[PDB]
RNA sequence: GAGGGACAAGUGGCGUUCAGCCACCCGAGAUUGAGCAAUAACAGGUCUGUGAUGCCCUUAGAUGUCCGGGGCUGCACGCGCGCUACACUGACUGGCUCAGCGUGUGCCUACCCUACGCCGGCAGGCGCGGGUAACCCGUUGAACCCCAUUCGUGAUGGGGAUCGGGGAUUGCAAUUAUUCCCCAUGAACGAGGAAUUCCCAGUAAGUGCGGGUCAUAAGCUUGCGUUGAUUAAGUCCCUGCCCU
């Protein structure tokens, strides 16, 4: 029937944003040349920032942690902690 | 290492739509198919779970598709299908999404022929299983 | 033999920069346990509470609403990626700008009614030093849960980030916001 | 517009409509000896250093 | 050879206990100790009230059943020698051979 | 060195006594657990496809652990919490067709010694086997 | 919370005016005493009866 | 030469039998390492981070623990061997060392020697717990 | 089981000799939670608790008492006590690990608790054993929690309402209500205006277990355990009450 509701907060952050499944060709090549400029890499700032989702972002991140460019801190439920060394 | 394979959107069975996060889960999009079939279908495919629903082989999607329209052939026992015995035929049976709502359709309308007041309260604004209804059932 | 430590840490040379803060935080080196989850029991005096360690009070107000009311492994675990993830973010020791952040987290003064039975003024008055502490706590663990509330960033991601934009005036974080809120309405009840 | 510090020296009483003030005869550290008397809401003991916005007011009760 | 002393109160109890222990440890019997055994409650909580008026207010009923078990190997006859006692009537005796 | 399963992290130990069953063969899996079997009373599968090595590693920790327990009783070793939805949750019990098929299992491969009074038990043969991987696995573990 | 009963104030005011030479300074002491002077069934109120005979034993010695 | 001390956490008992050897902790047959929160792998090990290792090796000591819950098992191993060391030093070593370390065991933490008295509180027939009641309704 | 152990006692300050408040040590505790609970009322509720009862009504085609059904549940709405969610401090899977009250058979008149082995995917069935109980379930291997994987801010895998099909359990019979299991359908709900309830330390809250109901039986309630804070130790402004 009818539809009510006692608040009225609409608009929310951004509009049903998308976010990329698969990296693509260009776009990970620019992640691969920007990766070791970052000082924290946490999989949340390379998912928000760099838009991607959280599967590729710890799939890109654990490649990256077998060829040995990123060094892993201490690894725990969810707060994965990687460093560049220097 | 997978960089890009030209599939975003499928066509299944006419009406469905796969979406884009899984495959065990895109199928789960398809009318018929909920939380344990899909993953149940899934292994009887043998595909690894981590692959999404872009990055699958269309003879793999077909050969999916063959498991959906005859499960019964391999495995999958009696038990886990949805169209149990109760057909007017008798053939254990999995629903497709085009035939999940014509079966319903034909539950509903041989249930007003038999009068069953089932179909009664299913004919009027009241609930099957509504054993209270005084603030149950509002608006 | 060796020096009292949180994880790998020292816990030493941690100077207070101002005064009116001193013997509130147990930052010094009769107060240096090795984890915040302790025997809690510092609620039956009047003043025996602001003895407890100001890791262990920001556990104990970060386990809030309900759902997360209880847990102090969890939270325990939360500050302790919360202190490596400062340390990483260009060194500048997570225990020294904690402390900086509950000195910059807001509130010197608050409004609130006076007497007289009459008209409601809200005159601005003076506040506890525990009372800032509390609220500093509260309003840096409210800021970093309302914070990581709906996002792919953890709690003790933006509880680093609240406490690094508290500690330095980049006027970002809500410390800094409800200083704002609070400071203004002071000055104009002032 | 300086800002000043001051420590506790005695406390008087309570005030408000809830009672929750405190009347604080503090001290002044910087200055000489002087006396007024300021509301401090929250608890308070006595040798308190305490960061002071105004010392121009005095509320003072009888 | 195991006799059970079961009594409503303990204070009959340690009467009655007492009084085995001054007519046993006399004699010629390694006697064994009044083992206790824990203390069983049957609690019963009641609505207090025939009609639903007032606050949710619960009588809470419990008794103290206190159990005890000595010890005595001897031939037959001499157990039922030791089980004429002028006893207290809240004292149940059990043996078991 | 003298090595015992409780010196050792079982985190590391279970994930390597899935590989050592692999290599030796010892499961039997007839048809319905070909097929698919669900959890004590969920809607989803297990995922890592070695999930019955793992059964049966946890069913050779809690057999070494504790001597005589049975269906039943590992049945409650499992343990569970079931959701019912709007209803709140209770104590739900596991399955006992798996409960009895790691118990013959390890019975066939002679892991599992019968106790007259109760269920399972340790035999010498699975006592040498779980002591050596344990010694390997703590080899593993300290280099 | 020692705002004890007159009951209790007045059976040690009859101890202190009786009795005065059987009494020290010590709780110990006291209490073993008024339980050979007098009768109490409850411990509780021994101690609380015997607490009291010390303050007035500390006011007495003093003023 | 073999000393048993108890426990007394709040629903946590853990019998410490301490014995002159080269060191040992055994916690129902599981070592002194592993520690059933990975949490609070640094509480426990506030007698053996403090106190030295010519003492942990000096001491033997087993425990035993029947406890009903995590925490309360973790305190309750910290409590005995905290007491544990102190009546091994009543029993065999000399008391003008036994006052320098119960001081400093003290000076330290009081919960490592004093036992706390707090135990859960009877629920009441009016509310739904100790203290809370139901919500009331008025008009 | 008894006895001991805690009393504001030792110190200093605040106080009229005072009654008494504040800070510390020794201590396990500087005092925990309940039951009983004054004179006197409410013209509060119970005749539907009684073979406790006054008065009025019916008494053989019965307002007595039996048998077969339906009903108390019936919904255009409003209200109260509650349960579950609105997620990432989270959901899924696997491994690991800890309890305490209390209950349980051949009953003053019909009756359980459950170990083991086998079959079945599951709820369940079959044979046998123990327990009238610190003996047996049961060293109540509980949930929460800990570690690892998957999801990635999408009304999504959160939520599981509604609804279709099938299978077992108790009952003589569950259909216009059982209950549980399996598949499937997958709604609102994006942290809730005006107002309002409870609470000062093992306390609120999260979370599970036992009993009462029963034959099958909890989201109610009574008690028990696990994890376990932020704030006060102050006042008469809101409300209620007591005294002159
Ligand atoms: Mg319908
Ligand atoms: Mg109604
Ligand atoms: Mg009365
Ligand atoms: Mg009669
Ligand atoms: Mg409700
Ligand atoms: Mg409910
Ligand atoms: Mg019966
Ligand atoms: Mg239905
Ligand atoms: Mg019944």
């Amino acid at each position: 029937g009818k539809a009510k509701k006692k608040k009225w907060s609409k608009g929310k952050v951004r509009d049903k944003l998308n976010n990329l499944v698969l990296f693509d060709k260009a776009t990970y090549d620019k992640l691969c040349k920007e990766v070791p400029n970052y000082k924290l890499i946490t999989p949340a700032v390379v998912s928000e920032r760099l838009k991607i989702r959280g599967s590729l972002a710890r799939a890109a991140l654990q490649e990256l942690l077998s060829k040995g460019l990123i060094k892993l801190v201490s690894k725990h439920r969810a707060q994965v902690i990687y460093t560049r060394n220097t | 290492v997978i960089p890009e394979k030209f599939q975003h959107i499928l066509r299944v069975l006419n009406t469905n739509i796969d979406g884009r996060r899984k495959i065990a889960f895109a199928i789960t999009a398809i009318k018929g198919v909920g939380r344990r079939y899909a993953h149940v279908v899934l292994r009887k495919a043998d595909i690894d779970l981590t692959k999404r629903a872009g990055e699958l082989t269309e003879d793999e999607v077909e050969r999916v598709i063959t498991i959906m329209q005859n499960p019964r052939q391999y495995k999958i026992p009696d038990w886990f299908l949805n169209r149990q015995k109760d057909v007017k035929d008798g053939k254990y049976s999995q629903v497709l999404a085009n035939g999940l709502d014509n079966k319903l359709r034909e539950d509903l309308e041989r249930l007003k022929k038999i009068r069953a007041h089932r179909g009664l309260r299913h004919f009027w604004g009241l609930r099957v299983r509504g054993q209270h209804t005084k603030t149950t059932g509002r608006r | 033999p060796d020096i009292k430590l949180f994880g790998k840490w020292s816990t030493d040379d941690v100077q207070i920069n101002d005064i009116s803060l001193q013997d509130y935080i147990a930052v010094k080196e009769k107060y240096a346990k090795y984890l915040p989850h302790s025997a809690g029991r510092y609620a039956a005096k009047r003043f025996r509470k602001a003895q407890c360690p100001i890791v262990e009070r920001l556990t104990n107000s970060m386990m809030m609403h309900g759902r997360n009311n209880g847990k102090k492994l969890m939270t325990v675990r939360i500050v302790k990626h919360a202190f490596e993830i400062i340390h990483l973010l260009t060194g500048e020791n997570p225990l020294q700008v904690l402390v900086n952040a509950i000195i910059n987290s807001g509130p010197r003064e608050d409004s609130t009614r006076i007497g007289r039975a009459g008209t409601v003024r809200r005159q601005a008055v003076d506040v506890s030093p525990l009372r800032r502490v509390n609220q500093a706590i509260w309003l840096l663990c409210t800021g970093a849960r309302e914070a990581a509330f709906r996002n792919i960033k953890t709690i003790a991601e933006c509880l680093a980030d609240e406490l690094i934009n508290a500690a330095k005036g980049s006027s970002n974080s809500y410390a800094i916001k409800k200083k704002d809120e609070l400071e203004r309405v002071a000055k104009s009840n002032r | 517009q300086p800002i000043k510090l001051a420590r506790v020296t005695k406390v008087l009483g309570r005030t408000g409509s809830q009672g929750q003030c405190t009347q604080v005869r503090v001290e002044f550290m910087d200055d000489t000896s002087r006396s007024i008397i300021r509301n401090v809401k929250g608890p308070v003991r006595e040798g308190d250093v305490l960061t002071l916005l105004e010392s121009e007011r005095e509320a003072r009760r009888l | 050879i195991r006799i059970t002393l079961t009594s409503r109160n303990v204070k009959s109890l340690e009467k009655v206990c007492a009084d085995l222990i001054r007519g046993a440890k006399e004699k010629n019997l390694k006697v064994k100790g009044p083992v206790r055994m824990p203390t069983k409650t049957l609690r019963i909580t009641t609505r207090k009230t025939p009609c639903g008026e007032g606050s949710k207010t619960w009588d809470r009923f419990q008794m103290r059943i206190h159990k005890r078990l000595i010890d005595l190997h001897s031939p037959s006859e001499i157990v039922k020698q030791i089980t004429s006692i002028s006893i207290e009537p809240g004292v149940e005796v059990e043996v078991t051979i | 060195p003298g090595v015992t399963v409780k010196d050792v992290n079982q985190q590391e130990f279970v994930r390597a006594l899935a590989a050592f069953l692999k290599k030796s063969g010892k499961l039997k899996v007839p048809e319905w657990v070909d097929t698919v079997k669900l959890a004590k009373h969920k809607e989803l599968a297990p995922y890592d496809e070695n999930w019955f090595y793992t059964r049966a590693a946890s069913t050779a920790r809690h057999l070494y652990l504790r001597g005589g327990a049975g269906v039943g009783s590992m049945t409650k070793i499992y343990g569970g919490r079931q959701r019912n939805g709007v209803m709140p949750s209770h104590f739900s019990r596991g399955s006992k067709s798996v409960a009895r098929r790691v118990l013959q299992a390890l019975e066939g491969l002679k892991m599992v010694e019968k106790d007259q009074d109760g269920g399972r038990k340790l035999t010498p043969q699975g006592q040498r086997d779980l002591d050596r991987i344990a010694g390997q696995v703590a080899a593993a573990n300290k280099k | 919370g020692r705002v004890r009963t007159k009951t209790v104030k007045k059976a040690a005011r009859v101890i202190i005016e009786k009795y005065y030479t059987r009494l020290g300074n010590d709780f110990h002491t006291n209490k073993r005493v008024c339980e050979e002077i007098a009768i109490i069934p409850s411990k509780k109120l021994r101690n609380k009866i015997a607490g009291y005979v010390t303050h007035l034993m500390k006011r007495i010695q003093r003023g | 030469q073999s000393v048993q001390v108890f426990g007394r956490k709040k629903t946590a008992t853990a019998v410490a039998h301490c014995k002159r050897g080269n060191g040992l902790i055994k916690v129902n047959g599981r070592p002194l390492e592993m520690i059933e929160p990975r949490t609070l792998q640094y509480k426990l090990l506030e007698p053996v981070l403090l106190l030295g290792k010519e003492r942990f090796a000096g001491v033997d000591i087993r425990v035993r623990v029947k406890g009903g819950g995590h925490v309360a098992q973790i305190y309750a191993i910290r409590q005995s061997i905290s007491k544990a060391l102190v009546a091994y030093y009543q029993k065999y070593v000399d008391e003008a060392s036994k006052k320098e370390i119960k001081d400093i065991l003290i000076q330290y933490d009081r919960t490592l020697l004093v036992a706390d008295p707090r135990r859960c509180e009877s629920k009441k027939f009016g509310g739904p717990g100790a203290r809370a009641r139901y919500q009331k309704s008025y008009r």
